[PDB]
């Protein structure tokens, strides 16, 4: 037989899987500093523009989780 | 393995060479159909078959 | 110059500069075709084709081959 | 032939039946499946989708 | 270079605006009158529903199961 | 059918005899000795020369708003200049009403659903207009 | 391949119903979608073409591989 | 909003000194010396000739259609004649067709009342259009 | 006074005419459309009409003087 | 036939799913304070710098982390 | 007995999973924009063919992000 | 008794599973690009030589992660 079910907390579970890719985000923040450090350590000279780079490293990590952010919210209030 | 060749410095050059010629040809083909599609399938007279959910192509592969 | 992928191809220079200084440039030797001669556009003098006729002129040919193509059709229908 | 497929399903089931319509009938549906086709997956599901209360015929409507 | 005497640029420049403007408007107005008879359609099928169930309900009844 | 050609074409020889305009009658003179057109070739003329000064309009765009920016254009303004104005806006007016018309690709405002004059549009003799 | 016909799909969908955008308030939204639908356009391109040069190459590779993996070779004396 | 306009302004400086004509140069100079519009002049001139240029036109349409009559244009058929034939014919189909539509005012045919279609016609959204 | 190396004049007559040609098409397909409708619309009422005459007819039977 | 179900407990279990997110974002905060004790080992001179930038890091991390925060507590209390 | 169902909200699960596709896309960009400081620390002359390498090396891994980000967008709409 | 039951919306799940396979690809590709910089300050003798093996490992890695899309494709279009 033919049937059709409509969950409405499901909506719920897609929006918290979505947050989740922030993670892979977060850390690669993390890690772009973690050998920001290092190469300023290494050769001071460089310290701006090893920074610029870095900056331009977290954006575009941050840009990931934005389209990721963008799902998540899109679920929660649809 | 592109090494050479008549190459248009401009749009204006493309008559220079019957090849390029035929290219620009269908270039204008390949970019004017865009428009022409927007006129006809965004028409205020093009209507929707009445019958459209007698039968659909997602019930027959399903 | 590039169009798209295709580059224009460029001679390599073969004279060092002492023998290049002293070459005599006569233009008037030079075919019509070729004179003032600019690596960035070598062919700006060359003739076309067919006279009068544009580029311009070929891709609007193209783009009302492109119009019959889809309107023909609304014009002249014929059944199945 | 998808069109054809389209034109005979939805206007009958035979051959005949399309043919009982006029050229212009038969434009008008050959241009809706264009309309479909570039529609794909990326636009509205009405096209296929009968949206509850809709007057319009039914799958069942030549059976 | 001498000031100039006409100021034919800007008036073409400024009828290019003022059209757009009134295209933008009039873009304005019949998308709000899309949606608004977007809006009443649906909510013609939706009494439509309301009807077809308060007749089956009837009929319903009349069954007597 | 063959008389009346003859006699546009004669009217329009003599027209074109008649005018004394020196540029206009050598450059007939020239085309005719070679065959071609002189309207086409003033229209190549024209718009190459156009496609020529396109960077030129931009330049006086320029100077002409750090004219009227700079206030030197109202410092003499007169007469004739208000009337161009009063042109100018004329021309912004039309232009923005007939803008508003095709950007609702209808002349009239589009009748709401809610409004009593939906009956006219139910009632209209021919649906496909 | 797959790829390629959903994006040219999307592609023409949104050239199709979205152009009048142009001459609409909203212009520049729909010009900075047709600008990243061109750079996709020209990156699946110049992907595909790449790839499949390179997958010849390995499906070659593969089988030398095995004829090399059997071969001796003696020293001339 | 300023930077943009005083780099746009540099570009189209740049652009029109760069080009070697000397006819577009000398008009420039001029114009900018007498503090006037090469464009705009250019513009009527161009109207001043065509004006000018009717009759001839008419002339060299009735000396074409003889020429053509006659038969001596075909006498000296080539390939390039050809060509242009074939876009002549390509530009009357495409013309014909936009005056069709133009003429119905419609891109497609009008549904005839008899025909099955007309539900579409009363189920629009929007009736107003 | 050479022949003609060109035919513009001509074409741009044609094209004209072309033009025209198509519009007198679409033309007659538009009145021919509006004429039949109108015919239809005249139908209508007068089925209409017949209907209310047929429902008074019935009303007056039942008024059975 | 049509069947709209609403379940009500879904909505921790989209609440949960975004608390995961902030593993990375712990994990990429440790890395940072990892590679900074071996750019300050190495050059201590510059470790006002350094900690400068460790401090940036961590704050770029920790938008991250309330991000998923902010969508765990509305899929929480909604 | 032959029952058919349809279940509705499962399109938002399977988005949110292909959304976690790019918590390795994010990280790998931030892996790639850390060696490259150090590249850059290490050898500073070569500011920018490094640079280049890890452009491309974003677009790749940009790309393989898009992959799953239509799959993402496209079960959202089906 | 016997039943039998046939989910229809299972297969998105399926599909976005699968794309969680590019989380690898694309961390691993961005590895060997973050390796190519720190060799070819190392070596920049052999960078174009370098750059041809970093291509050659990014198709080999890029060859598995459409493996797991065309999945995603059967199944979300079956
Ligand atoms: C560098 C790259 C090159 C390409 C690389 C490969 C391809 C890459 C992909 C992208 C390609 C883009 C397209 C190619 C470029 C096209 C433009 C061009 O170069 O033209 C130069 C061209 C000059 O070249 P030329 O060879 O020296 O020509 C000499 C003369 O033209 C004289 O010519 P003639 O002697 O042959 O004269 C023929 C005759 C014939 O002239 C005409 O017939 C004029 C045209 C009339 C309109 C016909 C339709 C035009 C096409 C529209 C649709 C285009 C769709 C495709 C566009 C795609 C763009 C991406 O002329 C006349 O009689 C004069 C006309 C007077 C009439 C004026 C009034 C017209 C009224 C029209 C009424 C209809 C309106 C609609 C509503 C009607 C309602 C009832 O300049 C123009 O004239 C352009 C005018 C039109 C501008 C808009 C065109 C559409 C948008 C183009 C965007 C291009 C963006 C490029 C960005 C580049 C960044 C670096
Ligand atoms: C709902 C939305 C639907 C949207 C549909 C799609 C919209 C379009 C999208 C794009 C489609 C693809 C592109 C197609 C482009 C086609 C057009 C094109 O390229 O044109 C260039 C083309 C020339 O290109 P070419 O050959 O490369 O030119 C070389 C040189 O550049 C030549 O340079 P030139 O120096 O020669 O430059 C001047 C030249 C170039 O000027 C232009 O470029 C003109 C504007 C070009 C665009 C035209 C578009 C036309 C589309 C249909 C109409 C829409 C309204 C147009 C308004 C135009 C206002 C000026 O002027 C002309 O072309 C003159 C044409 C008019 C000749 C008038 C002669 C009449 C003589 C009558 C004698 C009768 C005697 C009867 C005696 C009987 C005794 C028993 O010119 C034409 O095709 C002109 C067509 C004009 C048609 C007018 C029709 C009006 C309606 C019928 C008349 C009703 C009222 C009067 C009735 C009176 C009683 C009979
Ligand atoms: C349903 C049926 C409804 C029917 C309604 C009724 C229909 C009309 C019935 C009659 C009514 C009474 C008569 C009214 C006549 C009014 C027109 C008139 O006389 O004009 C002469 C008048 C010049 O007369 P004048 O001042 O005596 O000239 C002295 C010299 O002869 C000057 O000589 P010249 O050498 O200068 O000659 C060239 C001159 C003369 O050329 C002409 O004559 C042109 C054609 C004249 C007729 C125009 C009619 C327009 C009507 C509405 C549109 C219909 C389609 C028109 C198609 C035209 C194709 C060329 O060219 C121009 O006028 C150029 C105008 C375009 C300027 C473009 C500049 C754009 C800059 C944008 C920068 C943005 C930066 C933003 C940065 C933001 C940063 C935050 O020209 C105009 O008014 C031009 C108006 C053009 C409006 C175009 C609007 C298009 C739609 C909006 C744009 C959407 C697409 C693009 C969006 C992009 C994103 C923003
Ligand atoms: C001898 C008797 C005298 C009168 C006695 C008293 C009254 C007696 C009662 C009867 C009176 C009849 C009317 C008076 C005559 C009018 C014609 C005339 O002489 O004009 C010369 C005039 C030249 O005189 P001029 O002072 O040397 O002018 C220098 C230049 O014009 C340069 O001017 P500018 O420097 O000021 O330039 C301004 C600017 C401004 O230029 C423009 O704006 C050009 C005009 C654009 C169109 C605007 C609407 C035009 C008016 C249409 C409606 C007229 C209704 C009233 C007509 C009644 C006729 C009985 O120009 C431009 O920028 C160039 C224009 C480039 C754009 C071209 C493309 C236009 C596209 C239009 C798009 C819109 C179309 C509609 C659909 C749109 C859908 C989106 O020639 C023309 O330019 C005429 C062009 C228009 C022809 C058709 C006009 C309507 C029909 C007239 C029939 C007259 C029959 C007379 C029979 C006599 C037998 C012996
Ligand atoms: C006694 C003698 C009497 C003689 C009378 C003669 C009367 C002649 C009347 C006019 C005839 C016109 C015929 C031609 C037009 C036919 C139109 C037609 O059938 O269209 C339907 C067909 C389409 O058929 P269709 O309608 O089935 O296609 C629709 C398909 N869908 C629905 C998917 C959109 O149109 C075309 O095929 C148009 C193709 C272009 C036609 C023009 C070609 C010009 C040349 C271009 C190539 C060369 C360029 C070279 C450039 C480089 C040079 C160096
Ligand atoms: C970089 C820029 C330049 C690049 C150039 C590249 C080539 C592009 C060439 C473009 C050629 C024209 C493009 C046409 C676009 C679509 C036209 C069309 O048919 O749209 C009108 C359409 C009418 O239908 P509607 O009732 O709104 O709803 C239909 C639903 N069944 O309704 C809609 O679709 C809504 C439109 C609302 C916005 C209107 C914007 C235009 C307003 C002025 C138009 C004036 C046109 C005059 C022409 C007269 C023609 C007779
Ligand atoms: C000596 C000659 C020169 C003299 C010049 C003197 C000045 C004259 C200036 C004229 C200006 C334009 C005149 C406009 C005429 C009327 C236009 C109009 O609105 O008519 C269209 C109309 C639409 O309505 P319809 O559905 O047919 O029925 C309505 C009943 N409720 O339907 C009709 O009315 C039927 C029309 C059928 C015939 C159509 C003929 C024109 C075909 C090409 C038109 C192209 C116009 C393009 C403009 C684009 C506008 C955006």
């Amino acid at each position: 037989s033919t049937v059709a079910i409509s969950v409405q907390g499901l909506h719920y579970v897609g929006t918290g899987l979505a947050a989740i890719a922030l993670a892979g985000v977060g850390l690669g923040i993390g890690t772009i500093f973690g050998n920001l450090l290092v190469a300023c350590a290494r050769q001071p000279n460089l310290t701006k523009m090893l920074f610029n780079y870095a900056i331009l490293g977290f954006a575009l990590t941050e840009a990931i989780g934005l389209f990721a952010l963008m799902l998540a919210f899109l679920m929660l209030f649809s | 393995m592109l090494l050479g060749g008549f190459v248009p410095r401009r749009f204006s050059q493309f008559n220079r060479d019957p090849c390029w010629m035929f290219f620009i040809f269908s270039v204008g083909f390949w970019l004017g159909e865009y428009p022409a599609m927007m006129i006809k399938y965004n028409a205020r007279d093009l209507v929707y078959d009445p019958h459209r959910y007698v039968w659909s192509h997602h019930d027959d592969h399903h | 110059y590039n169009m798209l992928v295709f580059r224009d191809p460029k001679r390599r220079p073969q004279l060092s500069e002492e023998e290049r200084a002293k070459v005599v440039v006569n233009q008037a030797e030079w075919p019509e075709e070729f004179k003032d001669f600019d690596p960035d556009d070598p062919y700006k003098n060359s003739p076309e084709i067919i006279k009068g006729m544009s580029s311009w002129n070929l891709f609007l040919w193209g783009v009302e081959c492109a119009f019959i193509y889809q309107f023909y059709e609304l014009v002249f229908p014929k059944s199945i | 032939d998808h069109v054809e497929k389209a034109m005979i399903m939805r206007w009958g089931g035979t051959l005949e039946d399309v043919r009982k319509l006029s050229a212009k009938d038969q434009l008008r549906v050959r241009c809706f499946t264009d309309i479909e086709k570039l529609y794909s997956a990326y636009g509205p599901k009405d096209t296929y989708l009968q949206p509850p209360g809709d007057t319009l015929p039914g799958k069942d409507f030549y059976r | 270079k001498a000031a100039p005497k006409t100021l034919h640029q800007v008036r073409n420049v400024a009828y290019f605006f003022a059209a757009w403007l009134g295209v933008q408007k009039g873009y304005i107005e019949k998308s709000a009158n899309d949606r608004l008879w977007v809006e009443h359609q649906r909510k013609v099928r939706q009494q439509n529903v309301e009807r077809q169930q308060a007749l089956d309900s009837i009929k319903l009844m009349q069954q007597g199961v | 059918l063959c008389n009346a050609a003859s006699k546009v074409q004669a009217r329009s020889a003599k027209k074109l005899a008649a005018l004394t305009d020196a540029g206009i009658q050598k450059t007939i003179s020239e085309h005719n000795a070679n065959g071609t057109d002189a309207a086409v070739s003033s229209t190549k003329r024209y718009l190459a020369e156009q496609r020529q000064l396109f960077h030129y309009r931009v330049v006086r765009f320029f100077d002409e708003c750090h004219y009227i920016i700079s206030g030197e254009y109202f410092a003499q303004y007169t007469k004739v200049n208000l009337i161009w104005d009063l042109r100018f806006l004329t021309k912004l007016v039309v232009l923005f009403l007939i803008g508003t018309v095709l950007g609702r690709q209808s002349i009239f405002p589009p009748i709401d659903p809610d409004s009593p004059l939906v009956e006219a549009l139910v009632t209209k003799v021919n649906p496909n207009y | 391949h797959f790829l390629l016909l959903m994006f040219f799909d999307f592609f023409y969908f949104i050239f199709v119903f979205f152009f009048y955008g142009v001459f609409c308030y909203w212009f520049i939204l729909f010009i900075f979608v047709f600008c990243f639908c061109l750079l996709f356009y020209v990156f699946l391109y110049l992907l595909d073409l790449f790839a499949a040069i390179l997958q010849l190459f390995i499906f070659c590779n593969m089988i030398l591989q095995l004829i090399m993996d059997f071969l001796l070779f003696l020293l001339f004396v």
